[PDB]
């Protein structure tokens, strides 16, 4: 799977979409994902949560007219979700967080 | 089912509010204690069905420089987007 910071960022910049191993929260839930059980690998082998709208609620990512943001989990293999995320805008700014959205550092 | 209780008059600060939610909702150790972390917890960590009882909300609003309302709003957005959340303002 493509699930490292550089891996997913390279792929996002080349193809303007997430790698195939990503599904959104709503698509995982419809597969039977119960997040509190940590069962994503049992209902969606090899998949990671990603692609959902990111609302940037603390406003730490830069805003711009017509720009929206989305997020994906990074370094997830199985079990409960971790603290690492990649954040990519509709005009292909790419940031990362490893502290559960407290801080962001630009990567592309 | 899973129930979190907030005694709003015991909230000391916006930080203390996030720390209370982290215990009450059994959030992960890495919980970022911010609004995007809270949203991620409610839509891809927390146990459902979820009941939140927020007592004395107005006190907590004054003890957190108004941050309490933006935290409540995350629950209302998650619910409005289909999350199974019952909210009690007592």
């Amino acid at each position: 799977v493509i699930n490292t910071f550089d891996g997913v960022a390279d792929y996002l910049q080349t193809y303007h979409k997430l790698p195939d191993n990503y599904i959104t929260k709503s698509e995982a839930q419809a597969l039977g994902w119960v997040a509190s059980k940590g069962n994503l690998c049992d209902v969606a082998p090899g998949k990671s949560i990603g692609g959902d709208i990111f609302s940037n609620r603390e406003g730490k990512l830069p805003g711009k007219s017509g720009r929206t943001w989305r997020e994906a989990d990074i370094n997830y293999t199985c079990g409960f979700r971790n603290s690492d995320r990649i954040l990519y805008s509709s005009d292909w700014l790419i940031y990362k967080t490893t502290d559960h959205y407290q801080t962001f550092t630009k990567i592309r | 089912m899973k129930k979190a209780v907030i005694n709003g008059e015991q909230i000391r600060s916006i930080s203390d509010l996030h720390q209370t939610l982290k215990k009450e909702l059994a959030l992960p150790e890495y919980y970022g204690e911010n609004l995007d972390a809270l949203w991620d917890a409610l839509t891809g960590w927390v146990e459902y069905p979820l009941v939140l009882e927020w007592r004395q909300f107005e006190q907590s609003k004054q003890l957190t420089e108004n941050g309490a309302e933006s935290v409540l709003q995350v629950f209302r957005e998650a619910k409005a987007e289909g999350a199974d959340i019952t909210i009690i303002l007592s």
